[PDB]
């Protein structure tokens, strides 16, 4: 059970269900975004995106965090360390 | 080899001094030589004792 | 503008290893404490620990256990084969017995 | 009871709930189609007075939603099999071992893993030689005469480590 | 029986004329071949005792533990380095001599004949405990520790020697052997329940019985290992052999007066058992573990069946290698950190892989693991009591379960589930302390096998 | 380029100390199990017979076993 992970790989299973999402753009849908800037989204749909994270990853996270991720690339740098990725 | 050390060799000496002295008391302690009634023969067959 | 002491700071923790690394037990002596772990092994298990276990492991029959086993054998046989009761009751004879009176 | 402020803020609170009302939500509903239904109509409930200019009424509404909420809980909320109270709970926590050993070695196996240990011994020269000047003068430099904060500032001045850093970096791997 | 008094005698100059890194191989080989001589004892048949003069024998209850002094004393003479091996060379001598002179007197007073001897051998066992916890108490209260020890053993112990003097002029002399073949029946007059009183109370005080027993856990939690050590076994169990000499005389009143001691026992044995679940300073815990075991003994003492004396002494001699296989590992974890208590040394599991396996087969046998001799000690005594009477059985079950409790948590607290991760200065495990804990172990297992042997006069 | 380094506390000290524990067992149980298994193979336990008719047997001469 050590299926291994990588920085490009979890950047693309990560942007693939956010693309995933309904009520963003497949076009401006960037890895340095934000979720309270340029995306537009409410806290609601950020927490239901964290959610996502989640149900998909299978462990939670806390929420001293939830309050301050609003970007994807700050998700990523989490579950790097949630993880540890590297091989 | 004795005068190299004498100080390791006291306590076998020791014992074998206590052994002695354990058999000289109980050798001063030789009343009822075959007077019990459940252990008594003759001596046999050539000197005079059953336990030393 | 007292203290009330005057010795050094106290302890100095001493690990007895990290200046020998191959160390048994006690302090930094390197020959002798190899010779406590050789005494105590060979005159505290080789010659102590196996011997004791044959010695006590059998002895002569304490508090004469196969003694009484055989005698019970050969006294029960023969009370079958001399038809009287085995054990009897009464263990001393009352023809040698005096009951006070009222 | 948190590192940050001395509380979380109304927002939160309501937000917390929300996340417990979810969980509870999927742990009280199979099938995943109904459950995304009954999350919509959750999420319209909470839409139905989000835009309250007032603050006592939305604080009273928080109260009695807190009632409804655990008088609707379940026996087993669904927790993760890796969060505390679940199934893991530092399941692989026999290989957790701490760093501060593996220096109290034999050289036989410190001539079995040469390079590491040459490594490591670099790492903790790199730890003792910025210790006392940048890390002690950064604690003992910026706050208040109390802290009265459990963050802490990191070693923006110029070059080497932020302070305070060496059992939050080595630390075991969560899988071993 | 000179022939094993007068070589512990000549330990003692060995250790004067002996030098730096020379004391420790003479005393310790020794003393080993001493365990061996004493090993050759072992001959008691049929019939009687062994008569070793017209002034020393040796009763089968004496034997096992006289085999048991010679083998704890090795054991001990290692086990208390690395405490005071940096102290100096003539308190080092000191020490050591102290200790010899200790177990002489102890086989001096196991070997007694009279019981006025024996008295005067068994304050003489008290004088060297006293010396040793007092001047290496190593904490602030050794003090009291000492103060309560001593007056409480010979305030107990005093009118005992009264009592055998009145019994010396009026029945003759003490042998054992002529306090047996003339022992006659003493009625309910209120002389022989003083009387009575007081050698059993005496004994009591030296076991202890439940309303004395905090004579104990200050003396234990506030000496050197050495002095706990000899103290715990060789004192308690010496105290249990004294009571089980002098129960001969004064058989027919011990039913009448013996009732609420009994209780005592009892209702002390479950608060003893429960007040040792919840206390911290972990050393502790095995002293009131011992007066749990010792409740247990008295109550099989006190009740009069072979069954129960051959469940006392099979309890007294695996219950003192248990408490002295687990001083020795309190004294080791207490070498790794200077805590004492219980709940700051943690995890342990990961570190030192083996001193594990030592912890978990000492919390096996004071759970009385079934082949065990605890098991066997603890057994025919619950025989013994149920036919004793058909309803004390919930009160040693009841032991048996929190007993199973204090001990599976004295092995899992301290040993179990996280290191603390602000220790980091505990060594990896010495050679000597797997040594001492090996020279422990063997022995219990290896009666486990044969135990024919430690079972009492009543076999 | 796959494998990782595991953390162990030590392996040097334990294992030393139990090599030591069965070689310092084992060398003399095995010549004593040796001496005993030539002991019952060759020299007699003893035979099951009575009191001979006017002959008092010493103290030993009693017993099965032959080393007893
Ligand atoms: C299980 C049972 C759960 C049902 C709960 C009952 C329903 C009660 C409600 O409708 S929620 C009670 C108070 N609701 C509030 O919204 C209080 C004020 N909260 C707000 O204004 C928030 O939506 C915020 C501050 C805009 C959140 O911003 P984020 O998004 O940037």
């Amino acid at each position: 059970d050590a299926p291994p992970l990588t920085l490009e790989g979890i950047k693309d299973r990560v942007l693939y269900v956010l693309k995933l999402y309904d009520k963003i753009d497949p076009e401006k849908l960037s890895v340095n975004s934000h979720f309270m800037k340029d995306l537009g989204l409410d806290s609601l749909d950020q927490v239901e995106i964290i959610m996502a994270m989640e149900d998909e990853f299978g462990f939670e996270i806390p929420d001293i965090d939830a309050e301050k991720l609003m970007c994807p690339q700050e998700i990523v740098d989490y579950i790097a360390d949630k993880k540890d990725v590297y091989e | 080899v004795v005068r190299d050390h004498w100080i390791h060799v006291l306590v076998p000496v020791g014992f074998v001094f206590g052994y002695y002295l354990d058999r000289k008391n109980d050798e001063k302690l030789a009343a009822f030589r075959n007077k019990s009634l459940l252990y008594k023969r003759e001596l046999k067959p050539n000197e005079e004792v059953t336990w030393k | 503008p007292t203290l009330r002491w005057q010795e050094d700071p106290e302890p100095e923790d001493e690990n007895l290893y990290e200046k020998n690394p191959d160390s048994h037990g006690y302090d930094k002596d390197p020959a002798v404490d190899v010779w406590n772990m050789r005494v105590v092994f060979f005159f505290g298990f080789s010659i102590v620990l196996v011997l004791g276990s044959t010695f006590v492991a059998y002895l002569p029959d304490y508090r004469m256990q196969e003694w009484a086993r055989r005698e019970a054998e050969r006294l029960v046989k023969y009370r079958e084969a001399h038809g009287l009761p085995l054990m009897e009751s009464n263990c001393f004879d009352p023809s040698k017995i005096q009951l006070p009176e009222d | 009871f948190l590192p940050s402020a001395a509380y979380l803020t109304h927002q939160q609170k309501v937000l917390q709930l929300y996340k417990r009302a979810l969980r509870h939500l999927e742990s009280r509903c199979v099938h995943r189609d109904k459950y995304r239904y009954f999350a919509c109509l959750l999420r319209a409930r909470f839409d139905e007075h989000k835009n309250e200019k007032d603050m006592v009424k939305a604080t009273q509404l928080l109260r009695e939603a807190e009632k409804e909420f655990w008088h609707g809980q379940h026996p087993q909320p669904y927790i993760f099999p890796e969060s505390p109270g679940g199934t893991s709970y530092e399941r692989y926590e026999c290989y957790k071992v701490p760093e501060w050993c593996l220096d109290d070695w034999h050289p036989s196996e410190k001539a079995m893993y040469p390079d590491y240990f040459a490594k490591r011994e670099q790492w903790k020269k790199l730890r003792r030689e910025s210790w006392e000047r940048e890390v002690k003068q950064l604690q003992e430099e910026t706050p208040v005469g109390g802290p009265r904060t459990e963050a802490l500032p990191p070693a923006r001045k110029q070059g080497d480590l932020p302070p305070l850093w060496w059992h939050i970096v080595t630390r075991p791997r969560e899988r071993p | 029986m000179l022939k094993y008094i007068i070589p512990t005698m000549m330990l003692m100059p060995l250790t004067w004329l002996s030098k730096n890194s020379m004391i420790w191989i003479n005393t310790t080989l020794h003393s080993l071949l001493i365990s061996l001589t004493s090993l050759l004892l072992l001959n008691q048949f049929g019939d009687n005792s062994l008569n070793f003069s017209l002034t020393f024998f040796s009763d089968s209850l004496s034997t096992p533990l006289l085999i048991l002094t010679m083998w704890l004393l090795p054991l001990m003479l290692m086990a208390s380095q690395h405490h005071l091996s940096k102290e100096n060379l003539a308190r080092k001598k000191l020490f050591i001599s102290m200790l010899i002179l200790l177990q002489l007197f102890l086989i001096m007073t196991f070997t007694a004949t009279e019981l006025i001897f024996f008295y005067i051998m068994f304050e003489a066992t008290l004088v060297p405990t006293l010396i040793i916890i007092t001047r290496w108490g190593n904490q602030t209260e050794r003090l009291n520790a000492g103060l309560y020890f001593l007056f409480y053993t010979l305030a107990g112990s005093l009118p005992l020697l009264v009592a055998l003097i009145y019994i010396q002029n009026t029945m003759g002399s003490l042998n054992f052997l002529i306090l047996q073949y003339w022992v006659q029946p003493m009625p309910n007059s209120w002389s022989n329940t003083f009387m009575w009183l007081a050698c059993m109370m005496a004994f009591m005080v030296k076991m202890p019985l439940y309303g004395l027993h905090l004579w104990l856990p200050k003396a234990h939690v506030e000496a050197p290992i050495a002095g706990s050590m000899v103290l715990a076994a060789i004192l308690l169990k010496l105290g249990g052999y004294g009571m089980m000499r002098i129960t001969l005389l004064l058989n027919p009143i011990t039913d009448f007066m013996a009732y609420p001691f009994i209780m005592l026992s009892l209702w002390g044995m479950i608060m003893t058992s429960s007040i040792c679940l919840r206390q911290t300073d972990l050393k502790s815990l095995i002293a009131y573990s011992s007066v749990s075991h010792m409740a247990l003994v008295i109550v099989a003492i006190l009740i009069q069946t072979p069954w129960s004396y051959m469940g006392a002494t099979a309890l007294m001699i695996a219950h003192g290698l248990t408490s002295s296989m687990l001083f020795c590992l309190a004294n080791s974890n207490y070498e790794r950190v200077h805590s004492r208590t219980m709940i700051l040394a943690r995890g342990l599991q990961t570190l030192l892989p083996l001193m594990a396996a030592w912890w978990l087969l000492a919390s096996l046998t004071n759970l009385a693991l079934p082949p065990s001799i605890n098991l066997i000690g603890e057994l025919f005594v619950v025989m013994s009591t149920f036919s004793w009477s058909n309803i004390t059985i919930i009160l040693m079950g009841l032991n048996m379960v929190i007993t199973a409790l204090y001990s599976l948590y004295m092995l899992i607290t301290t040993q179990r589930g996280k290191h603390t991760h602000h220790i980091n200065n505990i060594l990896p495990s010495f050679t000597r302390e797997n040594a001492l804990m090996s020279l422990h172990m063997l022995p219990l297992l290896l009666l486990s096998l044969n135990p024919k042997i430690i079972l009492g006069p009543l076999y | 380029g796959k494998r990782l380094f595991i953390i162990k506390p030590s392996g040097f000290y334990d294992k030393r100390f139990l090599k030591l524990l069965r070689f310092y067992i084992l060398l003399t149980g095995i010549p004593v199990v040796i001496g005993i298994t030539l002991i019952n193979v060759f020299i007699g336990e003893a035979e099951l017979a009575e009191i001979p008719e006017g002959y008092v047997p010493e103290h030993w001469e009693y017993f099965k076993h032959p080393i007893s």
